[PDB]
């Protein structure tokens, strides 16, 4: 299309002359090996082509061939049960071509061109189509994978392929303006997929953890951010969300973390079972992995490919989760490509437009009515890892102004193994005032007042922690020692949850309502007994708070009979005093 | 042939600028020779159509501009590797300093490695016991793992690394296979040690007899401060070769990575480059990542790489960028404590700021014992109770505490004197779990809430 | 003792490679008395002119 | 009270020192940008 | 002899032009006067000289003449009993030549070129000489200054000039190459002198101070670092290390420290006497002084000249001690030339190669076999000056990774005039386990166990001191008061030197062992007296405590009978109780 | 300018509620670093005080007319400290403050205004 | 210069009182921040040690002459600590210190000196 030669090489930087008329953010091919570069900062007749592999062995004067089209994913049937990298190339075909290392510049296609799919059509000839109307249907891993008209593409249908078995290259619809419509379509990643309307959130993203569903909920069309220092437990939390949530598809985006944690996800998932379907669990997850040493300027593309795949599965009526980990590695990738632009940096070396990039990424969520007539959602869980363990960073202070449901993981609750290590003194969730009618219909009737009782009692506990760190555990009254001990058994029997035990990994909220009603009945009858007046040491040695402490290791299956027995013993253990 | 280039425009620090060099490829090795015939290594880190920047791998004393031809060698930087280097010693460039002949290179590999494919990895899964009771019980070292020893400035990190070198073994009878005992092959990558630590490592490896299985890339402290960049890459090249084409079980000891990050801070401050935190450059995460993540096991093959980096935490914290980013790339750390070494405890491993993210893959039922994870979790909770009750003792004084509060205080210092403290003794995993239950028997039931009832019914006392 | 026997083996193996290098060094030193000597020298000069596009000076001996 | 005041004053002095180092590096890189636009104006 | 002119002057940095072919790190005579500079940053044909003297009053046009040699010291007979500055010029010859003010630009030779030295040859015609072998001796004061072959010279001896008396410039040996070996020889100061093999250090550096060899010893081939703020002494500790040691020669290099210390050392050392050979003490000191108001770039060369002269006396067999005072002033010298040279800094102005420079300095210490077969050692005690307290400095933590022994001073422990101010809660030494067989042969049999009991008692005292400060003095029952009082006796009787008293200054190992045995016998027999019902306040005024307390003043000759008499007093003073 | 127009040419009383003054100051820092000017204190631009007082001090009644612009700026404090430059300079230009409290909210009170740090 | 003249030419016994070093170091920080050099531990320049020492090492006595230039600098701790650059880069040069205290001044004792943190 447009030709040039390499002028200068520096790491992830190829400044290239001879290119006048090239456009910004359009994908070039660098060198004779055909590396995949993207243009930033074109001037004169040059272009600062950054590259998505390692330039190590490139000489100057090698040709640079532009294309004039931006970074296009290929969106169609076949992305499920798949591992991709930051330019959407399937890593399994790269494994089959190369050895066990990933050599630069090998080209493969993001969808199989030789697997035959089952096309069942749902449009008659002479029918009108707009961008977003469904055309046919392909069954895929038990899902009913629709096939969309590409947006901005309009017209009248001339002819349709019959019900059969065809490949993703076969033109399944031929319109009246000569335009064929295939099973897939290319799409630039830096554009939000156009949509009909954004709704308001009234349904929770059920994590399966007790604290992050009771105290800090996330609505289905909402963002969420979970920071913490290294050793807190971000990644095991996000794999638990990928393993036990009520989402149709889960786009797990490894944006600059280790590869061992991704081999773990590829191995321990196909044994497991999707709860909403009956099938396996790797049959619903799309997995975009750009590891630590896989090259640095591909992380921006790897964080956009995941979100446009999640928007594609939003446009089919599904209900998508996205888990993007270590977005400060994406900010550091922007800093490292900024380091050779020699453009003037903001606080701590980051480029100035970082907050605008984070905003225009996190605003691609949110429970829409699509152009096809159905509703969908993308909910984003972003892990923001600060460098010094300090949340005054320019990345974290630009994340926590646009996310709802911000979740600080501390390290002092993580030294003692208290998982998940959600700090309660500084984490917040704003969706508690639009999930009230959903709770009051689908969990219980007194569930917001019971959640507020828990939060008010934990606030009194963390108020009295001043006095217990200053004066001592004694020189305190019996009622406030009751408050401290009940807060401690809340944090040990309702908040703490280990994600490796067979029981107590997935905890649906009937069990969480049960545990909170146990603890609040214990607290109310204990404070009534302690204002009647008994000793506290003959309260705190009952065989019923051991029942509460083991009430989270019992199964979901027989749970309400156990809850009835716990309530009967919780009146019959203060009957005796 | 052998092309040359004269016309060096500018020499300062570690850098020199050749010009009219369009045929120097990026990342290529040059050799520089002055009028006295002495050659010096170097590597290109920028190529233009005008000129080309070169970093110098040795000391820059004696160069000038009327001479000093710069010639090209090895289009991309390569190490010639054979299997015959399992007893040798090498400097930072990769040349033998033992009076022995140079090797016969079977293959020649690129030094910087290629990133390992996440589809073609395997889970690091097989239990290594190391003899050290804290590492065996509470922070498990599993074969195919990266875990650095975060140490202070005077702490005995080198002795703990040498102890894990001299007694780490895998026990297959617990695992269920037998199938052989082929021992480890040590690759010892030393970056700027001061002949004292070097003499300790050499004397230890020669008394145990490991030098017939171990290659040593020694880069001593007086040797120039740029080839510390080259040293871990041309050590993990040999590690990847000997693990993934000849099926050994290579254990790499990456000594004192703070010298590597100092060398990167030097070469990043000589290039006028965007700092990160405390003056270290932007790409330090990527370079520590492409050292560390060249380890693990692969799928359908036999080998294993186990990395123990050693860290000298500058002001003994987890906030400096070197131990911080090291802890971000790696999977778990083992951190040493200044308090326990003042109290006289070896190995002074405090288990609270240390962890191992691959513990759950390689412990438990049929792989260690049925109580391993639960014993670990109860030791963590009870020793945390001891630690934060010592602060209460420091606030109010002891004679306002009751008895159960004092049992934790007895557990903490009995723990520190008997479980942690061991002078060079090889306590295996069964005896260490026996001592763990002998310390858990200082606490009554009803205060052991993370151990199942049949375990606490049959092991207690 | 095993390091003793292995290092004796590898140095004995290395010095024979050194003397093979000696033989080829002398057999390439005694190349300029041969009837295909202008052929090989002009071939090498053609390669040296080929790898450097458009040279100016060509340095050679008085012999 | 004065021990924690000494710690807080130490922390504010060293953080202000780090801020001063970084706003020196910003002036140096601005000198590099203006030198790159101005030195290659004449020689070009 | 590349000759050019000045193009630019900027501080003490002279940017000369016309030099195309001057070697980097040569020494060039800048100015019409003859000033001395070192050349870095070649550029085109434009050098970057730094001068070593002051630079005011120069112009643009004055010739700079490159000598084509690096910074070379001269090594030979006539350096002991001598003062130099940072470029090895004798200060007595300058004071004789120019006045009482150190003027700019005067060239006096390092070794005096007219003293008649006796020569006794140890080679003959038809011998062979290698690098570092002996060619014969010269008697200097009461030493035996054997002269070396230079370490890059070998060959066959053709003639030897006979026995007599000569001058250092006269060529005494002629090889069978035409080369002639003189008495002195020049050596480039930054290239380290070679060795054959480095051994391990196993013999202690006896320093005459009780705490610094009993509790934190340093071997003969090791390194030690002394920090300390102002008013923490440190100068009397360096001078006590210089006065009272077992090392045969002492290089005292002071880089950037006040002149009153140097005139103290120069004036009073001809009156003292080393306790090994008699005569003066000043006949084993080479002192290289560089006062604060002397120029700020000569501080860099002062350290390298000191350590190269120390390696020169190490190659002759002599065990050398190098006291390098104020290496942080050398760090500020590197900061000054770096910020003159316009480099980007790291961590408060210091250049990023700082710890590599400090490793290159502290690496030259050791215990080697020399090239001439015999065995030698050199040990470096480096006084670091941090700003105030503040052990988190770049130079302190950068020298802390290297040094084998760390000796930390305090201000609070020195404002109570407790000299020396060695804080033993933070100081350490790695040479304790290696110096144990030397102890068990040459001081006692149970000597490591005894000072381990001392260290245990001091750690116990310092731990219990906190609750003593909290609750007051009362609540300690019986024997913890004894732990306080024995710890007070230790830190007022064993750890507290004077260094100005005539017999308390030097304290050999036998007297320190004796005082240690006194204190531990008092403690064991007092605990045996308190396990039977004797009041703790009764024991603390027995007279034998005074016989312990004044036992740092009994002389080396008068000690052992006094020790045995104090042992029988320790026995016969608790029989009445 | 719409509020000041309405109050000073149609004599209304106008209440102007400015939501999230922290996002304004972060965008101001962003545009400063885009326009290549040096960050002053704490990374914020040096001219932040006058460029913030320009959008505070356009309030106020005026003698001789009948309009009145009242102004409520609302700002998220970054880490609940009033030593940060954004609430520092806002409290150093404005007239007192009211302060929402963390405790009263998450033990359940709406609106969570405690009157101990507030001031008019 | 006047003191060196008197004591090394006419054999006087000059005592030189330099009454405020905080103003001298502030003045050095003012005019020294014009050559564009990176500052030091507080904002004071890198060369401040050499600059203070070239006006402190000009004290001292010389043999052969009966003269003397003895010096008393007087410097205020800007806040009451010894870890500020002016007191510690005076204390690293000079021959001791004599330190005024505030405990001995609120109790009405002139000259307020505690002799514990002071020595020669
Ligand atoms: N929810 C959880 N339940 C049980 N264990 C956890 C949980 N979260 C973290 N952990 C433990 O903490 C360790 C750290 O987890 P990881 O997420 O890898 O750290 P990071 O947050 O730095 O990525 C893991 O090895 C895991 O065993
Ligand atoms: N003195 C120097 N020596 C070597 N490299 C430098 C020097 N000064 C700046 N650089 C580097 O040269 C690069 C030039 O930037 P630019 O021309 O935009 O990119 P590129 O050279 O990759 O096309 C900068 O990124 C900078 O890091
Ligand atoms: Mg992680």
């Amino acid at each position: 299309m447009i030709q040039g030669v390499i002028q200068k090489i520096a790491g992830p930087a190829v400044i290239a002359k001879g290119m006048l008329g090239a456009r910004m953010y359009d994908i070039c091919k660098v060198g004779e090996e055909g590396l995949v570069g993207e243009i930033i900062r074109l001037d004169g007749d040059t272009a600062f082509v950054q590259v998505y592999e390692d330039t190590s062995g490139l000489k100057v004067g090698e040709p640079v061939v532009s294309t004039g089209l931006p970074l296009a994913v290929e969106l169609g049937p076949g992305m499920l049960n798949g591992i991709y990298d930051g330019i959407q190339r399937p890593l399994e075909r790269i494994r089959e071509k190369t050895g066990i290392y990933i050599t630069r510049g090998v080209v493969v296609h993001a969808l199989d061109r030789e697997k035959k799919w089952a096309w069942t059509p749902m449009v008659k000839p002479g029918d009108e189509v707009r961008g977003g109307m469904v055309l046919g249907t392909v069954p895929e891993f038990g899902f009913t994978h629709k096939i969309l008209v590409p947006p901005d593409v309009r017209g009248r249908v001339k002819e349709v392929k019959p019900a059969g078995e065809y490949t993703v290259e076969e033109p399944v619809v031929v319109l009246e303006d000569g335009t064929e419509l295939k099973m897939y379509h290319t799409w630039p990643v830096r554009r939000a997929r156009p949509v009909q309307r954004k709704l308001d959130p009234n349904t929770p993203f059920l994590t399966g953890m007790r604290i992050l569903d009771v105290l800090f909920p996330v609505a289905m069309g909402g963002t969420a951010a979970i920071p913490g220092p290294f050793g807190s437990g971000k990644t095991v939390t996000q794999q638990s969300l990928a393993k036990w949530s009520n989402a149709d598809v889960v786009v797990y985006v490894g944006c600059g973390e280790r590869g061992n944690e991704m081999t773990d996800v590829l191995v321990e998932f196909p044994e497991l079972t999707d709860p909403k379907t009956g099938g396996p669990l790797m049959h619903r997850t799309v997995l975009i992995a750009n590891t630590s040493n896989m090259p640095v300027a591909a992380r921006e593309a790897s964080i956009y490919v995941g979100v446009t795949i999640a928007e594609y599965f939003r446009d089919q009526g599904f209900s998508v989760a996205l888990m993007a980990d270590s977005t400060s590695r994406w900010a550091e990738a922007l800093r490292e490509i900024s380091s050779r632009l020699e453009e003037m940096p903001a606080e701590e070396g980051y480029p100035p437009y970082l907050a605008a990039r984070l905003a225009a990424f996190y605003e691609r969520a949110g429970k829409v009515i699509t152009l096809g007539g159905e509703e969908g959602a993308v909910t984003i869980v972003g892990a923001v890892s600060p460098p010094g363990g300090d949340m005054s960073e320019p990345v974290t202070q630009s994340t926590l102004r646009i996310v709802g449901a911000f979740w600080r993981l501390d390290a002092s609750l993580a030294f003692r193994r208290h998982f998940p290590a959600i700090n309660w003194n500084g984490s917040y969730s704003l969706f508690t005032s639009a999930l009230d009618p959903w709770y009051r219909e689908n969990v219980a009737e007194d569930y917001p007042e019971l959640r507020d009782a828990i939060s008010e009692l934990l606030q009194r506990e963390a108020g009295l922690q001043e006095i217990v760190q200053l004066v001592g555990p004694d020189a305190l009254q019996d009622a406030e020692r009751l408050v401290i001990e009940v807060g401690r058994i809340i944090r040990e029997d309702f908040l703490q949850q280990n994600a490796y035990h067979e029981v107590d990994a997935y905890c649906s909220m009937k069990k969480a309502y049960g545990i909170m009603k146990m603890i609040l009945a214990f607290y109310k009858e204990a404070e009534a007994a302690i204002k009647r007046g008994v000793s506290i040491d003959e309260i705190l040695q009952l065989p019923v708070l051991e029942r509460i402490g083991r009430a989270r290791y019992v199964s979901e299956e027989e749970f309400p009979a156990y809850f009835e027995e716990a309530m009967k013993e919780i009146q019959g253990a203060f009957k005796a005093l | 042939l052998k092309k040359e280039y004269t016309g060096i425009t500018y020499i300062s620090g570690p850098l020199l600028f050749v010009e009219n060099a369009k045929d120097l490829a990026y990342g290529a090795i040059v050799d520089i020779k002055d009028g006295t015939g002495r050659v010096r290594g170097g590597q290109v880190i920028e190529v233009s159509e005008e000129y080309a920047v070169i970093q110098v791998f040795e000391e820059t004393t004696g160069l000038d501009l009327a001479t000093t031809s710069v010639s090209l060698v090895e289009d991309v930087a390569r190490l010639g590797v054979s299997k015959e280097m399992l007893g040798r010693r090498f400097n930072g460039i990769g040349k033998p300093i033992d009076g022995l002949p140079p090797i016969t290179p079977e293959k020649r590999l690129p030094i910087t490695g290629l990133p390992l494919n996440p589809v073609a990895r395997r889970k690091p899964e097989q239990f290594i016991q190391t003899g050290i009771s804290t590492i065996d019980v509470m922070n498990t070292l599993v074969r195919g793992q990266k875990l650095p020893i975060f140490s202070g400035s005077g702490l005995p990190a080198n002795e703990i690394a040498a102890q894990i070198a001299r007694q780490a073994t895998v026990r297959p009878d617990l695992s269920g296979e037998g199938e052989k005992e082929e021992p480890f092959a040590v690759v010892f990558a030393a970056m700027g040690i001061t002949q004292r630590e070097l003499s300790y490592f050499i004397q230890e490896f020669e008394r145990t007899g490991a030098l017939s299985r171990s290659v040593l890339f020694l880069n001593k402290a007086d040797d120039p401060t740029i080839e510390r960049i080259l040293t871990p890459r041309m050590a993990l090249t040999v590690a990847e070769y000997l693990a993934f084409e000849h099926d050994y079980h290579v254990l790499v000891i990456l000594t004192d990575m703070t010298n590597y990050c100092e060398a990167l801070r030097e070469i990043g401050a000589a290039r006028e480059e965007i700092p990160g935190r405390r003056g270290y450059p932007g790409y330090m995460y990527t370079d520590l990542a492409t050292i560390y993540e060249r380890a693990g096991v692969v799928e359908g093959k036999k080998g294993s790489v186990t990395q123990i980096p050693i860290l000298s935490m500058p002001d003994d914290d987890r906030t400096h960028p070197i131990p911080d980013l090291t802890g971000y790339i790696t999977e778990g750390q083992i951190q040493l404590s200044r308090e326990l070494h003042r109290k006289g405890i070896y190995p002074p491993i405090d288990p609270l700021p240390s962890l191992s993210r691959l513990m759950n893959n390689g412990v438990g039922k049929g792989k260690t014992r049925e109580d391993h994870k639960q014993v670990s979790d109860q030791l963590y909770s009870a020793y945390a109770n001891g630690v934060d009750i010592r602060k209460l003792v420091a606030i109010i004084g002891e004679d306002a505490l009751t008895e159960n509060d004092r049992r934790y205080l007895q557990f903490a210092d009995a723990f520190e004197r008997f479980f942690i403290n061991q002078g060079q003794q090889n306590r295996s995993i069964e005896e260490s779990l026996q001592i763990a239950w002998a310390l858990l028997s200082m606490l009554p039931q009803g205060e052991l809430k993370r151990i199942s009832k049949d375990h606490i019914g049959k092991y207690y006392g | 003792g095993e390091l003793l026997v292995a290092t004796a083996r590898t140095q004995a193996r290395g010095e024979v490679l050194e003397e093979v290098r000696r033989r080829v060094r002398e057999a390439l030193e005694a190349l300029p008395q041969k009837p295909e000597w202008p052929e090989v020298v002009r071939k090498l000069a053609l390669e040296a002119l080929e790898a450097l596009p458009g040279a100016k000076a060509l340095v050679a001996n008085p012999e | 009270i004065p021990g924690i005041r000494a710690q807080i004053r130490f922390i504010q002095q060293v953080l202000e020192q780090r801020e001063r180092e970084d706003t020196f590096r910003l002036k140096r890189i601005k000198g590099k940008i203006e030198a790159r636009e101005a030195e290659e104006e004449g020689g070009r």
